[PDB]
């Protein structure tokens, strides 16, 4: 009957362990890629200036 | 298409100007005759050309002419089933032309072009291609043989040559961007296919045989090593080996080997059937065969053949098993080569490089995954054989370094006759580890914890045997004797079968499972016997073991009902007393 | 660029090129095959008749009539980021993964230049490594580079797992903050099979350990060169961050014997007469820089620290593979190997174990005041019961004293109970915690090695 | 046992060791001996 | 059941500390993820002004400048050669090539674009300056002076 209740143990810890890995790994993952968006449109805005430099060197 | 003339002739050796825009290693027929060279240091408009046969007989004025091409494969369907030498040549061909011997200067093809197949080109001009991609199948013994395209081509697909007749040489469809495509194409030894990854070993492998997977598996995509004294068969289990398998296409290739071995193999090969399907053996085989006296690059070239061919299998999406022998002798044509050429030798007497082609020989294997998006088996198991006579000459502690499974046999244990003679006491497997996953899904779920436990019977029977036993079993106390009258189990059905019984010479795993378990399980409960003082020697004739003793012979299909109803009686012997 | 057509001689080893005059020493040049296909080469040997080029993969299919040499770079060089960590990283720096180049930063020599002996002090911290009779009996200290002698059965590349996860700095034990050393790793995997390969994958992905390591890999199936050149890439990695940004590094080689394996092909195409037994006999040498540009920099904070790998090609420590590297690098553990047949794990043992320093990083005011002491100690102990267990075996079960009944089941305690540790980790204080229990069963008037007070301090 | 054997070895690598250096020595002779005539071919 | 009580204490022990260090790695697992996404991101990046780079390059001979800009590459590989022979520059080049079409050491050959080749010194070199050449130097070279210009 001690074993009956070190098994359901296990239960609490378990679930509220996947529980806690499902969800994070979630918001998370979605997160992530929504920040990586956002630095390419960072990027975006001022470009040019690079490709500039690097035809200049190699013109003459 | 380049034209050269001979200057000097220093036997092997020839040198011939007259070449320039020549290619580093290369075929070449030579002579007015013609036979199969090589270059090798090249110079201006000469190079130094390696004829390999006996070149004898050759004068000067002889043109020299290359195909611009480095010794290769060819690969397609129809290879298999036949018998071939180092550089691909298909002996039958060669019987009909020669007589006894094998001439020199004769020249052929591996797949005989007077064969029509019949087909499917499985997809529709007007698409891209892409390398490694689908293209048709034909049957050949039962199978799917799914002839693709060679890697490094893409495009356009126009006009497609529907089903019916062909014969080999002649070509398929086509890219409207120029070039054709044959049925099957040539690849270099050297390289090896490149391939979308590795993939971790973490698959089993069947064999059947008890003592070898469950104590000592290597994983399939694993790769062992077997050394083995001859006189002392070690080829049953190589037969066996092809015999049951767990992959489906067999190849089976050494080279050289003290002549009438190697006929052995020839000769036993046709006579064995499938077991899976109750077709001819042959049907599903590949073998290649190289005799002492052959010449030297040949032999030096044999097992990367070997290798090559099984790729393209591989390729494919089957699961494939080569097997090799003679590993210890593959070294020798190594040393030949770099004996006519001058480069130092270094360690025993095997140049360098000896840790590293020998090396390369193993990697290309383990769990590829296909371009072609499935999964195929390449396997190897390493003969291996000193009449040097050690665990310590360099060839062998090389494999030992970079394979992983090693296998002894050993003629002593051998000769007390309990075949196979896998000597277990010496012999290991790193692989274990990363296949306890699949290992606990798939047979029980307490598995691991069964080998490891059983393992410790022998172990504690050989520190004790050791000494005492130089006063027979009659001197020892309680348990003591109990451990090695189990030891006796282990040693009378556990392992010892047999290769001569079609109830037993095949298992799966579930089936051993029982086996080991109920010998844990009648041996525990032996103890509680002893423990108590009962009559010993006693336990020793109880009606019990004899439903051990026949538990080999189990057939496959009464094996679950077998467990069924003689574990629980074991249950009942001990309260008897 | 200008390039030289004019190859004019081949052989296995190295090939001709004529008219040079600024191709000049150790140049690292591509070639061309003209079929798309590129190769590339060191320039040993120059001259005022012609250059020749250090064939890196082989030689298969050139020609004498097209094809052409191309300066790539005049002195081997690279970049050095602190992008890197994470990045499962092949030699030759193009890595692994799916992610995308290396942004350079600074581009810097690869040989490395020797460092003035006046600008590196004796070492004085102590790394906590997880096993405990290594830091028990024998010291990582910092600076060091100790030595892990291996063999076929021992396992060579689990332990020098272990040591990888398992590593810590301990700034309190001293007194200081912990920020003060941001913790990294090289590692190169340099040689490994199959399996090999796929099992140090895991060990990082685990722990998530992948976060402060680097993983230079090798495959054992590439070209020879490559290998001679993976160690040298890795160890400037480190250089950089360890000088200029300052971190505590930890370099791991492994199984070296795949290195003078692959070394030696070079000589025997070159020719320098390897009068050693299979090696050539300017052995040393290369072996020198290898196993020395670690360590502290006086007037700087962070530093590394060597891990040689390396198993001998029989047991005689007389191949010269194990050998030449007693003398370069200080200290030596080793594995013996019946500690293994009885089964403790992992084995390392402690009867030719050592540490060249251990008089530093030490006693009070850094470690703990009884490292000092209870090193010999333990040593001492250990001693007496081997001396033991050979005259049972030729004499007698009771022709002994009961003065040595002590000694006996003192080795058993040092034996399984000690030394093996399981992969459960121990920390420092744990250790000597232990070590004093260790100690215990001894009567007290015989341990002359101890000062008095921590006698009664501890029991 | 295990000494004498150990003895043994130490013959064998240091008997093998006298030829390494032999062949390499000799070899250098070849290279003369071509080198050499290469230049009592003239002109 | 009085046993019941010891084990119910450590049940809870073992497994709590087995629950936050297994939520670490999950945790590390999501900045691993956020690490991966970025890095992901400066590729893109970075290979993009590389891109362009390209097509403003491949667009110098199309662009009314071109003959102008030939010779003096021209000029630039002409000049590492100390002997000199041959030319070769496409029947697009070549035309409008009138500066060392006039001067050299004589004779103008062949043809094979983004950039020019030659010949000096007997015909053993083969000394050439392609534009992209410098290109796949140079673009290796501003490598992070870029990123930091750009994300700047």
């Amino acid at each position: 009957e001690a074993e009956a209740k070190a098994k359901a143990l296990e239960a609490q810890y378990r679930e509220r362990e996947r529980a806690e890995t499902e969800a994070l790994l979630a918001r998370y993952r979605e997160r992530a890629e929504a920040e990586a968006k956002a630095v390419r449109e960072k990027a975006m805005a001022r470009l040019d200036e690079a490709v500039a430099l690097v035809l200049k060197e190699v013109l003459p | 298409m380049i034209q050269g003339v001979i200057q000097k002739i220093a036997g092997p050796a020839v040198i011939a100007k007259g070449m320039l825009g020549a290619r580093m290693y290369d075929i070449c027929k030579v002579g007015e005759e013609g036979l199969v060279g090589e270059i090798i240091r090249l110079d201006g408009d000469t190079a130094f050309v390696q004829v390999y046969e006996d070149t004898s007989g050759l004068k000067v004025g002889e043109p020299v002419v290359s195909t611009g091409l480095p010794l290769a494969v060819e690969l397609g369907p129809g290879m298999l089933n036949g018998i071939y030498d180092g550089i691909q040549r298909p002996l039958e061909r060669i019987r009909e032309k020669t007589g006894i011997y094998i001439t020199r200067g004769v020249v052929v093809h591996a797949l005989d072009r007077e064969k029509k197949w019949a087909w499917t080109p499985m997809v529709k001009p007007g698409d891209e291609v892409r390398g490694g991609m689908v293209l048709g199948t034909v049957p050949e013994f039962g199978f799917t043989h799914k002839i693709l395209v060679p890697p490094d081509v893409r495009g356009r697909v126009k006009e497609v040559k529907p089903a019916g007749e062909y014969t080999v040489e002649e070509p398929v469809v086509v890219l409207e961007d120029g070039t054709e495509l044959k049925m099957y194409h040539t690849w270099p030894v050297r390289r090896a296919r490149p391939v979308q990854r590795k993939l971790d070993p973490n698959t089993p492998f069947l064999t059947g045989m008890r003592i070898l997977d469950v104590l000592f598996p290597v994983a399939m995509g694993g790769t062992a090593a077997i050394p083995g004294p001859f006189g002392s068969g070690k080829t049953v289990t190589q037969q066996s080996l092809a015999k049951w398998s767990n992959a489906d296409v067999v190849v089976y290739v050494g080279c050289g080997e003290r002549g009438n071995e190697m006929t052995d193999v020839l000769v036993e090969f046709p006579e064995l059937t499938d077991p899976k399907t109750g077709g001819p053996l042959m049907h599903r085989t590949v073998l290649i065969a190289n005799t002492s006296n052959m010449p030297v690059a040949a032999r030096e070239a044999s097992i990367y053949v070997g290798v090559t061919i099984a790729e393209y299998f591989r390729d494919q999406g089957f699961s494939v098993a080569l097997m090799a022998d003679s590993t210890s002798r593959w070294a020798e044509a190594l040393r030949e080569i770099s004996s006519r050429l001058e480069e130092m030798p270094a360690e025993e007497g095997y140049p360098p490089y000896l840790a590293a082609r020998l090396a390369a020989f193993y990697e290309r294997a383990g769990k590829v995954i296909t371009l072609g998006g499935e999964e195929g088996a390449v396997t190897i198991v390493g003969a291996v054989s000193p009449p040097g006579g050690d665990m310590s000459e360099p060839v062998t502690q090389s494999t030992l370094r970079i394979v992983g499974a090693f296998w002894r046999l050993d003629a002593s244990l051998a000769f007390r006759r309990h075949f196979p003679a896998i000597n277990w006491n010496g012999s290991y497997s790193l692989f274990t580890s990363a296949l306890d996953p699949w290992y606990r899904e798939n047979v029980a779920e307490d598995y691991p914890e069964l080998r490891d436990a059983i393992s410790e019977l022998l172990q504690r029977e050989a520190g004790l045997q050791e000494i005492v036993q130089l006063v027979g079993p009659d001197a020892l106390q309680d348990a003591e004797r109990l451990v090695i009258e189990v030891g006796r189990i282990i040693r009378e059905d556990f392992l010892q079968q047999n290769a001569y019984h079609e109830v037993d010479a095949y298992c799966s795993m579930k089936k051993a499972y029982g086996i080991m378990k109920m010998i844990l399980a009648f041996y525990k409960e032996a103890e509680a016997a002893i423990k108590r003082g009962v009559s010993i020697d006693e336990i020793l004739q109880l009606p019990v073991l004899e439903r051990i003793g026949r538990a080999r012979y189990v057939s496959e299909e009464e094996f679950p009902a077998y467990f069924e109803e003689a574990m629980k009686e074991i249950q009942g012997a001990f309260k008897a007393l | 660029k200008k390039e030289y057509t004019g190859i004019t001689y081949i052989s296995g080893p190295l090939l001709f090129v004529e008219n040079a005059k600024d191709l000049a020493y150790g140049a690292i040049v591509d070639i061309k095959d003209g079929t798309g296909r590129v190769r590339g080469g060191q320039v040993i040997e120059v001259s005022e008749e012609y250059a020749v080029i250090q064939v890196f993969e082989e030689t298969t299919g050139l020609d004498l009539a097209t094809t052409s040499v191309s300066l790539v770079e005049d002195v081997a060089r690279l970049g050095v980021s602190k992008e890197m960590l994470g990045r499962r990283f092949n030699g030759i720096g193009k890595p692994i993964d799916g992610l995308p180049p290396i942004t350079p930063e600074k581009r810097l020599p690869i040989t490395g230049l020797p460092l003035n002996p006046v600008a590196r002090r004796k070492p004085e911290q102590f790394i906590q490594t997880g096993i405990s009779t290594i830091d028990v009996m024998n010291t990582l200290v910092r600076g060091q580079k100790l030595p892990i002698f291996s063999g076929s059965g021992l396992p060579a590349n689990e332990i020098a797992a272990q040591i990888a996860r398992q590593a810590t700095v301990r700034p309190d034990l001293s007194g200081e903050g912990e920020k003060e050393e941001p913790f990294a790793v090289v590692f190169a995997a340099m040689g490994i099979t199959q399996r090999e390969l796929s099992y140090f994958i895991q060990e990082f992905e685990r722990t998530g350990a992948l976060s402060r390591s680097v993983l230079f890999l090798n495959k054992a199936d590439d070209p020879t060169i490559e290998r001679i050149l993976t160690p040298r890439m890795a160890l400037t990695v480190a250089e950089y961050l360890a000088f200029e940004h300052d971190y505590h590094v930890l370099v791991i080689l492994t199984d070296m014997t795949n290195y003078c394996e692959a070394l030696r092909e070079i000589g025997a195409a070159r020719e320098e007469i390897p009068g050693r037994r299979g090696y050539p006999g300017y052995m040393y040498t290369d072996l020198a820089t290898i196993y020395e540009r670690a360590g502290v920099v006086e007037g700087k904070k962070g530093s590394v620290t060597q891990i040689p790998i390396l198993s001998m090609p029989d047991d005689d420590r007389t191949h010269p593979i194990p050998d030449l590297t007693g003398y370069i690098t200080e200290g030596q553990i080793q594995l013996s190997r019946e500690l293994h047949r009885k089964g403790i794990y992992p084995p390392i043992d402690p009867l030719p174990s050592l540490s060249r320093l251990m008089n530093n990083g030490v006693g009070k005011g850094k470690t703990r005041e009884d490292h000092k002491q209870v090193s010999d100690q333990l040593y001492s102990a250990y001693a007496n019961g081997v001396d033991i267990r050979k005259l049972v075996a030729i004499i007698g079960e009771d022709a002994l004293t009961e003065n040595d009944r002590r000694y006996l089941q003192f080795a058993d305690a040092f034996e399984r109970f000690f030394i093996n540790q399981g992969q459960q980790n121990r920390s420092i204080e744990e250790s000597l915690q232990i070590a004093w229990a260790l100690l215990s069963m001894l009567p007290q008037g015989e341990l002359k090695r101890i000062s008095k007070d921590h006698i009664g301090k501890y029991y | 046992i295990p000494g004498i054997r150990a003895q043994i070895r130490f013959i064998q690598q240091v008997l093998e060791q006298r030829e390494r250096e032999d062949t390499f020595r000799l070899k250098r002779i070849k290279g003369k001996i071509e080198a050499r005539e290469a230049e009592e071919e003239g002109g | 059941e009085e046993k019941a009580k010891a084990l119910l204490q450590a049940r809870e022990r073992a497994l709590e500390a087995q629950y936050r260090a297994a939520l670490r790695r999950a945790e590390s697992a999501g900045e691993l993820l956020v690490a991966t996404a970025r890095t992901q991101a400066r590729g893109e990046v970075l290979e993009e002004v590389r891109r362009r780079v390209r097509e403003a390059l491949e667009a110098l001979p199309q662009k009314p400048e071109w003959p102008e800009v030939v010779r003096k590459l021209a000029l630039e590989a002409l000049e590492a050669l100390p002997g000199a022979k041959a030319l070769v520059a496409n029947p697009e080049d070549l035309p409008h090539l009138e500066a060392m079409a006039r001067e050299r050491g004589v004779e103008l050959q062949a043809e094979p674009r983004l950039g020019v080749r030659a010949v000096g010194a007997e015909g053993k070199t083969q000394v050439e300056n392609s534009l992209l050449a410098r290109m796949d130097r140079a673009w290796d070279a501003m490598s992070s002076k870029v990123a930091q210009a750009l994300w700047g």
